Order: structure tokens, then C-alpha cells, then sequence
């Protein structure tokens, strides 16, 4: 029955779509496994020309179950002759590595990343990331992080955080704390919560500077700063004796979240599910 | 008394190079009262490191002689909090003022727009109680501005609108600040 | 008065030494007016918030319109430099003076 | 009596001609599409920006703008008799073997001359007379070249002239006459970027209540 | 909001699963206001000032 829409008037109709997928009164189906945006998003899949919708809104449907609805979305952009702009296919790129990021599906993500990179120690980086060889690519993304501040090409604004980021994902696999200690005192990140192991056999003289950062950042809280800050309510029951059993209501409140955010993940088990256990 | 004044009573300046400059600078707060860095600590209001970017952020705002449109809410704002910061205010400022704001500059320009408009026509209709379209131009917004001159700031502003408003014939006005020289036509 | 004879010791101590008599009058007139709007003007600002701090503030609410503005040569010189851009015009060669085309001189008018 | 025969030129053309074979006060650069404004030896690279635009005006008129006399007293140039030699590199129109060289001159005005004093005011603390007297004799020693002799008047010696190398009124016939004279937008709408965890934390929270890291890891390996 | 397309999500460590919250929803957006929106707004001012009337 899409068919019955005529052109010159997809566009009107492709908004009105995006209008109702973007309605806020979804939330009373975010606790279901067969919401009415996968029933849509499914049948959004099967269409080929409005198929295109916003996507980074296809990512954002991901408060919903929607995956696969939505890695399908994205993945008929990457194979449609949709070149209207390299701004809109960056885009498709940026939202769909970032579904591979949040299923953890590492594999498919450099695959991606290594087709569609720019400089050339880019490449060399992520695939020595991807063996597991962390010194030779913490030294390739320095070489492309200095060509670029020095040279002749534009590096796009999303390879420039994937240099960033990946460096400090290769300097936490190669135990560099006491560098990325004053990484994290250098700029407001809980990079400096991550330091609960930092050549430390005390976690007491620097109690409360570890409470105020857990506090700060204990809203909007994910399960590893609700597990920071259950391992503080341990540590005060175990330096002051008759301490609080509250530890026994912060694993629960851990537990509880972390069983929301399996619910929130795929039925079948993906690698994201591996740190959940 | 009259036997006793001198000059060395004041604290001031008077070197009027010197009031040009301060009036130029662009000056941060900073703080070494320590009551008043307890008082600026607790209200969660940052270091002076923010206060100079905030002083940057307000002035890069595109000032509404290059974009000829009155300005928005976020310029109002930006501009607001970088003045608030030029003179010593680190706090926040208030979301109903930018509106109070948009209304006074309404009021202020529908009052000189008005006795303007009200000078190049005579209009029966109104002003009682029982001809065709006009462009008000440069020279009548100086002409006007004197024969009700209470209505401006007094400022800068009045000062351009008397001093380069009008222009002589040959004044190459449609242009593209370049072309007046004197190389374009060899 | 008092203030006659004092604006005669200030007339004179700036080397003027004829005047006619209403000046003095004029000047304490003036004076009045000028002290009666600050001093309610701060009064204004106090009940806002007497102290020196609050005149300051009401005579820099009244600086910003009547006398004369304070360090006005580099806007002059701004603006200087914008008006003296435009290099100068060509002028006759007849050696006289040349008048403005006829409807932008007085003459082409009507009563 | 002069007792010397002296040369000073107060020119453009003439500075220029005499300041060749010396080396440049400025750097700046026209590439595609960007500028970049260096030193001759971090150095800001430019978008096409409104401050260029108007810094561009300064230069097809050849003076330097107001605003910069300060910052140049910081950062160390060499001035030429108070003007500053701009050396343009137009790289778009290149030939092989290096840009097209231009090589302009700037001239100080009044606005430079009151800017450089305000920006002596900062640390000097001097009063408006030596301003005055200061401003004398530097316009004493540095505006040589005066057009000061007088020609003939042609309206005393007006005997011995053309007739018509005047021009009065006459009257004509009961007058007399003077002379005269979409989709792009659409499918990017959540398109906004987040630097970290802990900023997407506080632009969530308070709603309700650069290569900075490479020079800190070259900074801090140079620390050890 | 997390549009870091780099490995962790920008985030301290590449669990992302352990550093995301748990029940989120869209976040704010706008669509093009264009027709909504006037280049002039002086021409608008002079409008409401100066209209025909007869």
C-alpha cells in the first residue's frame, strides 16, 4: 500500500514516517521484546525507496530492541546508489559502526572502519589492533595523529576520535596507568574512575576524592559506576568495621541493573553479553 | 575650610589616553578576596579560565550590523553573559531578561521608526477623528534625527548617523568595499 | 549669598573678570536642578540595593546623554579613517567655483 | 644651514624599491580555499572567515589596520621606518621547476600612532603632555618630505592671463546662470556529536537540575 | 547521546555494555525551520509599524 503514494509526495509522507517513529509516548513499549517499532521498522526493511530514513534516528531505535531492523536499514545505504552527498554516507557509516560497537561485533567494525578510513597508518593501526599487537599500534595511531596536524588532508572529524580513542584503549590493554592517571587529570573523565587498579594498596587516603567522583557521575548510571560505587560501600564496611550492609542493597540495585541491560540487548547471545556475565 | 584644599584629595585618573585604553581592554575577573573565593566556590561558578572563554564566546556573536537582522536568543544571551563577564559578573544570567531585552529594542526602534514615519507624510486618516507609497531614505534618518534628536542614545551610534549617513553623488554605494579605489578604473 | 560671592572666587580664579550678574544665578539654578535629579536618582538606587558608591552610579546614569563624552578622539579617529578612505574627487580646472547639480541647490523650490 | 645633502623617502614605491634584498616582516599565504598568516623563520591556518575579510580591505589599501600595533610591539617583527613589509604567496597560480610572490608595503596612520600610546599607557603611566610632546617630535622626525612653495596666485596677475581660465557669473536674457555639476537537512537530524561518557553525564544532568592529547603524551614523555 | 563512532564509544573502557544506561530514549531534535524562519525581521518591524490603513 506504499505504493499508492505517488511521487512528489514521498517526501511529505517519508517526514510524517519519522514524525511518528520519533514520538515520545514509545516508552510504554521499551519493556517488550515485540514493539510496534520493530512491527514498523520491519516493514520499513522491505520497501527499498523510503528505506532511507534519517539513520541516525535507526540508531537511536536501539532504546527498543530493533538491531537487526535497524543493521538492515543501515546496511541497504552502504549498497544503494544513495550518492547525494559523502556527508550522508559518513553518517550511514558513523551510525552503523556504532551498532557494531554496542554489540560488540569487533570484526565487523574494523572490516568497516579499514574500508572506509583515509590515511594510510589508520589502516596499519586498526589491523594491528585487531591481531592484538597494541605497541605497534599505539605507535601507528601517533604517526596519524602527527600527519594530521602537519599535512594536507582534511582527516573527516570521525578518524580523528577513532585516534584518540583507540589509543587509549591500546595504552589501558598495555598497563599504562600512570599515564593515563594524569590523562584523566588533565581533562573531566571517568578514565580517572578506571584507575581502581593504579599501583594502589591503600583505596582509603584518597576515599573521598573517589566518592566525589563516583557521585558526580552516579547519575544516568551504567552497571560499572554502580559497581564502583557498591566496591565503596565494601571497602567503608571493611575499614570500619559494623560498617553499613548496604553492600547488600547496592549489589541488588547492580543486579537489577544489569538485567535490564540484557533485557535491553538481542535474545541470542552476542559478545556485548560476555562482560554482563 | 578655603585655606586648606589641595590637590592630591582623589585616587583617579584624568590622562584621557590612558580612560581610552581601559575603555578598550577586554578585562577578566579574577579573584584574591579569599571570602569572596569561598563564596565562588560554592556556588559551583568555575575558575577564571572559563570566565575568558565565556569573554571570547561574546565577542565572536555576529553583531546584528553584519547580519541585518535583529539578533535571536542565543546572541542576546551569548553577548549578555560576555558583558556580564567584562564587568564582574560571574554568575548566571537570567532567561526573561533576553526577552525583556527583544522588547525594549522593539519599543526603542518603533518609536524612531515612527517619527520618521510621521514626518515624510502627513497622514489625514489618522490624528483625527472625521498619497501613494514612500521609502524612507538615509538623509530623512538625519533628518529627523534632529529635529527629534531626544529619541537615541546619544552614543556612537548618533554620532555615524550625523557624520557618514549622508552621502555625496559620487559615493560608489553599491559596492563591495573595495571598488572606490583608484586602480579599478586604469 | 554666600554662593554668589563663592562663584565670584570661581569666576575669577579662571581669569574671567566680566561677567553680567544672572550668571551666578544661572550657575546656582543649574546646580540645583542638577543635584536635586541626582540625589533622587540615587535615592532611587538605594532603596534599589545613602553612599558614594550609589551617586556614582546615579550620575553615570545621566553622563551617558548630556555633557560633554570623555576620551572622544580615537572613535573621531575611527571614523577619521573611514570618511578619509574615498580619495578626493576630481575638481574643475576654470579656476572659480563650481555649484552642486540645480535640485540639490536652493533655488528649484516653491511657495 | 643643513650640513649634510640628505635622501628619505616617504613613499610606497620607494620603501619598496630600497627594502628589497632585506629579509620579510610578514609571511602570508594563499593556498586553496585557506590562508595561513605565518612568521618568517603553530602558526593559525584560516577558513574563509569575516576577520580575513575585513583584514583584506587593509591591504589593496596599503596601511596596517589599528587593532594590531600592540601584539606586533609582543611578537617581536621587524618593522622598516615604521612600515612592515607584507611578502603574499598567491600558491594557486605556481610554476614548477614555488608561488607567485607579491611583495606590498603598509603604511602607518594617525589610529596606529594613538593605538601604539594607548598600548604605551599600559606600563609607562604618563600624563597627556608627553603624549602630546612625544607625538610632536616623532612627526618632526619621521614626516620629512614637504611640498611647501607657493606658485604664482592667478587672481592678482589676472592682466597677464587668459580670459577665459576663469569662470564667473553672467547674466542672460532676465536671468543669470552659475555653473553647475530540504533532504541534507532531513537526514541528519540526530546527527550531533559526543565527545565522552562524562560530557553526554553532564548535558544530560544539568538540563534537569585541537590536539590537546598528543602534546600532553609528548609532554609528559618528555617529563621523564 | 553518543554519536563517538570510535571503539569504547568514547567511553573509559570497550565493555559497552557496562557503560551505557540502561533504559534510554530519543533525544531532542528539530526539523528544518525554514518557513517558520525570516531572513529580515527589520522589514517585519517596519511592517507592524507602518501598514497601508487606508
Amino acid at each position: 500500500v506504499y505504493k499508492s503514494i505517488p511521487k512528489n509526495e514521498k517526501y511529505g509522507f517519508v517526514r510524517s514516517i519519522i514524525t511518528l517513529l520519533s514520538k515520545p509516548y514509545h516508552t510504554r513499549q521499551i519493556s517488550s521484546r515485540t514493539n510496534v517499532i520493530n512491527m514498523l521498522l520491519d516493514s520499513i526493511s522491505k520497501i527499498e525507496s523510503l528505506e532511507l530514513p534519517p539513520h541516525l534516528v535507526k540508531y537511536l531505535a536501539i532504546s527498543y530492541n530493533a538491531w537487526y531492523q535497524s543493521i538492515n536499514i543501515l546496511e541497504s545505504i552502504q549498497s544503494n546508489t544513495s550518492i547525494d552527498n559523502t556527508k550522508i554516507i559518513e553518517a550511514n557509516e558513523d551510525a552503523l559502526l556504532e551498532l557494531y560497537v554496542n554489540l560488540q561485533e569487533e570484526d565487523m567494525f574494523y572490516g568497516l572502519w579499514r574500508r572506509r578510513a583515509k590515511y594510510t597508518e589508520t589502516n596499519i593501526g586498526l589491523s594491528y589492533e585487531q591481531i592484538g599487537l597494541w605497541d605497534k599500534a599505539q605507535q601507528l595511531y601517533e604517526v596519524a595523529q602527527v600527519k594530521a596536524r602537519s599535512g594536507a588532508l582534511p582527516y573527516s572529524q570521525s578518524e580523528y576520535a577513532l585516534w584518540e580513542d583507540n589509543w587509549i584503549q591500546c595504552a589501558e590493554k598495555l598497563q599504562h596507568w600512570d599515564v593515563l592517571t594524569e590523562l584523566a587529570k588533565h581533562e573531566g573523565f571517568t578514565d580517572l574512575l578506571l584507575e581502581c587498579g593504579w599501583r594502589v594498596a591503600d583505596w582509603n587516603s584518597d576515599r573521598d576524592a573517589l566518592e566525589q567522583s563516583v557521585k558526580s557521575v552516579m547519575d544516568v548510571p551504567t552497571p560499572r559506576r554502580q559497581m564502583f560505587k557498591t566496591f565503596l560501600a565494601l571497602q567503608n564496611f571493611a575499614e570500619s568495621r559494623k560498617g553499613d550492609q548496604e553492600v547488600r542493597k547496592l549489589c541488588d540495585e547492580g543486579i537489577q541493573l544489569s538485567l535490564i541491560k540484557w533485557v535491553s540487548l538481542p535474545i541470542r547471545y552476542t559478545p556485548a553479553h560476555k562482560w554482563l556475565l | 575650610k578655603m585655606i586648606t584644599k589641595e590637590a592630591g584629595k582623589r585616587g583617579f585618573i584624568f590622562c584621557s589616553v590612558f580612560q581610552a585604553r581601559l575603555n578598550n581592554i577586554p578585562k577578566i575577573p579574577i579573584v584574591t578576596n579569599p571570602e569572596s573565593l569561598k563564596r565562588v566556590k560554592s556556588n559551583n561558578l568555575k575558575t577564571p579560565l572559563e570566565w575568558s572563554q565565556d569573554i571570547m564566546n561574546g565577542f565572536n556573536v555576529p553583531l546584528a550590523s553584519e547580519s541585518h537582522s535583529l539578533p535571536d536568543t542565543d546572541s542576546f544571551y551569548l553577548r549578555m553573559v560576555g558583558i556580564a563577564r567584562e564587568h564582574g559578573l560571574v554568575g548566571t544570567v537570567d532567561a526573561r531578561c533576553v526577552e525583556l531585552i527583544s522588547l525594549a529594542l522593539d519599543q526603542y526602534l518603533k518609536n524612531i521608526i515612527e517619527f520618521t514615519i510621521d514626518t515624510v507624510r502627513y497622514r489625514r486618516k489618522k490624528y483625527s477623528d472625521y498619497s501613494g507609497l514612500y521609502k524612507s531614505v538615509s538623509e530623512m534618518a538625519a533628518d529627523k534625527r534632529d529635529a527629534k534628536i531626544k529619541q537615541l542614545d546619544d552614543d556612537k551610534n548618533e554620532d555615524e548617523c550625523a557624520d557618514e549617513a549622508k552621502s555625496i553623488n559620487n559615493g560608489n554605494n553599491s559596492s563591495k568595499d573595495d571598488i572606490g579605489d583608484i586602480s579599478m578604473s586604469s | 549669598p554666600r554662593d554668589v560671592r563663592l562663584l565670584h572666587l570661581l569666576l575669577a580664579s579662571q581669569s574671567i573678570h566680566q561677567y553680567e550678574d544672572q550668571v551666578p544665578l544661572q550657575l546656582m539654578d543649574f546646580a540645583h536642578r542638577y543635584t536635586q535629579g541626582v540625589l533622587k536618582d540615587a535615592l532611587v538606587y538605594n532603596d534599589y540595593a545613602l553612599g558614594v558608591e550609589d551617586i556614582r552610579l546615579a550620575i553615570a546614569a545621566r553622563t551617558q546623554y548630556q555633557f560633554k563624552p570623555t576620551a572622544p578622539k580615537e572613535l573621531m579617529l575611527q571614523l577619521a579613517a573611514e570618511r578619509n578612505k574615498k580619495a578626493l574627487p576630481q575638481v574643475m580646472g576654470t579656476w572659480g567655483v563650481r555649484l552642486p547639480p540645480e535640485k540639490y541647490c536652493l533655488t528649484a523650490k516653491e511657495w | 644651514r643643513p650640513k649634510r645633502l640628505y635622501n628619505f623617502v616617504e613613499d610606497a614605491d620607494s620603501i619598496l624599491k630600497k627594502y628589497e634584498q632585506y629579509l620579510h616582516s610578514f609571511e602570508f599565504h594563499i593556498y586553496e580555499n585557506n590562508y595561513k598568516i605565518c612568521a618568517p623563520a603553530g602558526l593559525i591556518l584560516t577558513k574563509n572567515n569575516e576577520t580575513l575579510k575585513e583584514f583584506l580591505e587593509y591591504v589593496a589599501r596599503g596601511r596596517i589596520p589599528d587593532a594590531i600595533m600592540e601584539v606586533l610591539r609582543d611578537c617581536n617583527i621587524q618593522f622598516y621606518e615604521g612600515n612592515l613589509i607584507l611578502q603574499v604567496y598567491d600558491h594557486t597560480n605556481t610554476v614548477d621547476v614555488r608561488p607567485r610572490v607579491y611583495r606590498t608595503l603598509l603604511k602607518p596612520n594617525d589610529l596606529t600612532t594613538y593605538y601604539d600610546m594607548m598600548s604605551y599607557a599600559d606600563n609607562a603611566r604618563f600624563s597627556d603632555s608627553i603624549y602630546q610632546q612625544f607625538e610632536s617630535e616623532i612627526l618632526t622626525l619621521t614626516k620629512r618630505n614637504l611640498s611647501l612653495s607657493v606658485p604664482l596666485n592667478p587672481y592678482e596677475h589676472r592682466d597677464m592671463l587668459e580670459e577665459t581660465a576663469f569662470s564667473e557669473p553672467h547674466w542672460d536674457s532676465e536671468k543669470k546662470s552659475f555653473i553647475h555639476e530540504n533532504y541534507e537537512q532531513l537526514m541528519l537530524i540526530m546527527n550531533e556529536r559526543t565527545t565522552t561518557i562524562t560530557n553526554s553525564t553532564f548535558a544530560v544532568s544539568l538540563t534537569k537540575n585541537q590536539f590537546s592529547r598528543l602534546k600532553f603524551i609528548e609532554q609528559w614523555r618528555i617529563n621523564k | 547521546r553518543s554519536n563517538r563512532p570510535t571503539i569504547t564509544g568514547g567511553s573509559a573502557m570497550n565493555a559497552s555494555a557496562l557503560n551505557t544506561p540502561a533504559t534510554t530514549k530519543l533525544p531532542p531534535y528539530e526539523m528544518d525551520t525554514q518557513r517558520v524562519m525570516s531572513k529580515r525581521k527589520l522589514r517585519e518591524l517596519v511592517k507592524t509599524v507602518g501598514i497601508d490603513e487606508g
